[PDB]
């Protein structure tokens, strides 16, 4: 039907604020909901409903700084909450010694991302500590960890180290030759990209790979037409009328950012069938409570409300800001990153 | 020991064992953002965790202490990653560990933190023995979970499992032919093993799939996995198939076939063929039958395929 | 959560 801007307003409000203890299992990534809200409201245009001023402090609270002696570099980046207990301290003071304190890599990228979101500068970002934690990540093939204790490794997360080398506009936090030859090395032989070699490629992992090389700016250097040609076809078939992950599963709203982003960095998206993938987004709209859910007459949740916008904006939906495909931002606010790049080079 | 929803369960601030220890409350500031409530009993445990962790207590209570908290949240990394040191720290069972992560996977199959800490497990014991059934149950469950899927894969390479996975590839394509993570399989034991070089294998395999397509003429796995491995090698280089391909076309046409036809007469064009501008229309006109009635969803794709195909050879 |  049509699109209940205002109710997708009050949604992100909420998730800002309270949530049921049934919802405990997100406590280790509420930075990546805050971000969901946040960017949401953003690409809404209303980041006026909220403290900007109280979310900063809120967020530099979670960033693991060096430790007098700097002997936790290899460590640092943003917590994703503070479940750990260590007492609040917004980027104040140094860092609180503490034997299994670390940042995470998705919780330093939408860490960052929401500083910028939120008109932040990053002057209280330890810059040289995080690019060391996210070196300190990457492993032999190329690919990333979460933390430095250890964890899976996949495409997810060499997106977040792409996009956090990005915002701070340094590529010293990695190898990018071998995060390259693992984005290669991930192509299926149906053509699309998957979450590493010899996997199924999926939407969400091809996203990933193309979305990271955009970002170096290297896609025509790693991908010859051919090859790109054959990666467009892949995507391009994932619409039904609106968009699934992988060949013979059902569509998802989700993918009408992951595949339609990725289309879009390919420039083929403008080729795909806007009215069907439009209409599906709408049809999982909770008019009720708002935001959106991946099937229709299923339960909304803060990622799918955010990638619906997100996919709705790829086609320009009216009241919905231009989404950087490839950032994961408003183009509004991709825009206030380059001034800030240029302030500090100075 | 003690489980969370045992009528005689008691706060470990009730506890005597307990009693030297000072929990740790979590703090969020004064405006707190994305703040979970939690029940007594929740911030219970998870107050003697973070107490437990911050002095790196290498205790059995707080090995028991991690039962709890990952029962609560099984999500919680940190949680999982202290267990593993406590695992070694107190030499405890592995064997006894797999039979727990075996039911919690089987709970919440599709949770990254578990699945890691299985595999954690089998590089410590260096033993795959319960692996390959153990993901056949899961697989029976939901067929498809990419979790399970890339479990399989890295226990089949790290210890060269190879034998018996083309068979299970071959039943599991009986039971769904449609699986797309069953055909991607297919090609991870085969490219593994034999390879696609052995012109005898190359054959088998191809021959295969026409099978399955004509069994089920709308599926595009098997179309992917066909195109799959004759794309590198060359489609024009294939004669037969332009023609086998074009007698299917009557009664089991799709448009997976159709854009399989296109991608022959691009080959060919691409490789200074004979009759260059008479492939060329043959081509156009297969394009223009997916946008105008065979994949109409696409409409605006096809079109721009076939300007592309025309500004390349004319 | 899906993706994490
Ligand atoms: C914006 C944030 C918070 C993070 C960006 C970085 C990440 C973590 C991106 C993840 C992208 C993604 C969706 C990857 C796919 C991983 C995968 C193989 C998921 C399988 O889940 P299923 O639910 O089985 O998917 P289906 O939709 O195919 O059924
Ligand atoms: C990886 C998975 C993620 C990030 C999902 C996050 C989902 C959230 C935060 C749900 C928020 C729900 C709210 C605010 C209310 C919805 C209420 C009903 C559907 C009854
Ligand atoms: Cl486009
Ligand atoms: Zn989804």
């Amino acid at each position: 039907l049509d699109f209940l801007r205002d109710r997708h307003v009050r949604f992100f409000q909420r998730c800002l604020q309270v949530l049921p203890e049934r919802y405990s299992s997100l406590e280790t990534s509420r930075l990546t909901i805050a971000f969901f809200a946040l960017s949401g409201l953003d690409m809404l245009d209303s980041l006026d409903v909220v403290n900007k001023d109280d979310i900063i402090e809120w967020i530099y609270s979670l960033q693991v700084l060096p430790t007098e002696d700097r002997s936790n570099l290899d460590r640092c980046g943003f917590r994703g909450s503070s479940y750990l207990g260590i007492p609040f301290n917004p980027s104040k003071n140094p860092g609180t010694a503490h034997p299994y304190d670390s940042g995470h890599i998705a919780m330093t990228y939408t860490g960052l991302s929401c500083l910028i979101i939120l008109g932040d500068d990053l002057s209280r970002v330890d810059k040289e500590a995080c690019l060391a934690g996210l070196r300190a990540l990457q492993l032999e093939d190329g690919s990333f960890c979460a933390v430095p204790e250890g964890s899976e490794n996949d495409m997810r997360f060499v997106y977040c180290a792409s996009c956090i080398c990005y915002m701070l506009n340094n590529w010293s936090g990695m190898d990018m030759k071998k995060a390259i030859s693992y984005i290669r090395r991930s192509m299926s032989y149906d053509n699309g990209l998957a979450q590493g070699a010899g996997l199924e490629s999926h939407g969400g992992s091809t996203f990933c790979g193309i979305a990271s090389l955009c970002l170096m700016g290297k896609l025509e250097e790693v991908f010859s037409e051919k090859e790109l040609n054959r990666i467009k076809r892949w995507c391009i078939m994932r619409q039904q009328n609106g968009y699934h992950g992988r060949p013979n599963k059902p569509v998802d709203t989700c993918y009408s950012f992951w595949v339609g982003a990725t289309l879009k960095l390919l420039k083929i998206f403008q080729y795909t069938n806007f009215e069907k993938n439009r209409n599906y987004i709408l049809s999982t709209q909770d008019r009720l409570v708002g935001g959106f859910a991946k099937w229709p007459d299923s339960h909304p949740d803060a990622l799918h409300a955010y990638f619906g916008i997100c996919g709705l904006s790829l086609m320009e939906e009216s009241g919905i800001c231009k989404v950087h495909p490839a950032l994961n931002v408003s183009t509004r606010t991709s825009e206030r990153l380059r001034d800030l790049h240029q302030s500090w080079k100075t | 020991f003690l489980s969370l929803d045992s009528p005689t369960y008691v706060l470990y601030r009730d506890r005597a064992e307990w009693a030297d220890i000072d929990p740790v409350p979590q703090n969020d500031g004064p405006s707190p953002v994305v703040q979970i409530i939690y029940s007594e009993k929740f911030r219970d445990v998870y107050d003697y965790f973070r107490a437990v962790l911050q002095r790196d207590e290498r205790s059995e209570r707080a090995f028991k202490l991690t039962r709890d908290a990952i029962e609560l949240n099984a999500a919680n990394y940190t949680v999982w990653h202290f267990r593993r040191v406590l695992l070694r720290s107190l030499q405890k069972d592995l064997q006894e560990e797999m039979n727990y992560i075996i039911a919690i996977i089987e709970e919440q199959p599709k949770n990254y933190q578990v699945w890691h800490h299985r595999r954690v497990l089998v590089e410590w014991l260096k033993d795959p023995s319960q692996e390959l059934e153990f993901i056949a149950d899961i697989l029976n469950q939901d067929a498809k979970n990419y979790h399970a899927w890339q479990h399989r894969q890295w226990v089949i390479q790290e210890f060269r499992l190879w034998d018996n996975e083309l068979q299970y590839v071959d039943q599991l394509l009986k039971e769904d032919v449609r699986n797309n993570s069953v055909w991607n399989q297919r090609h991870f034991v085969i490219s593994n093993t034999t390879g696609y070089s052995d012109r005898a294998v190359l054959e088998r395999e191809v021959q295969y799939t026409l099978e399955m397509i004509k069994l089920v003429p709308h599926n595009e796995s098997a179309w992917n996995y066909l195109k799959g491995i004759l794309q590198d090698r060359g489609l024009s280089r294939y004669p037969n198939l332009l023609n086998q391909l074009l007698d299917l076309q009557p009664s089991h046409s799709s448009p997976y076939l159709i854009a399989f036809l296109v991608d022959i007469y691009e080959d060919m064009l691409e490789n200074q063929c004979d009759n260059k501008e008479d492939i060329l229309n043959k081509a156009l006109e297969l394009c223009e039958i997916l946008a105008k009635e065979k994949d109409t969803i696409r409409k605006e794709y096809w079109r721009y395929i076939g300007r592309s195909l025309q500004s390349k050879h004319s | 959560c899906v993706i994490l």
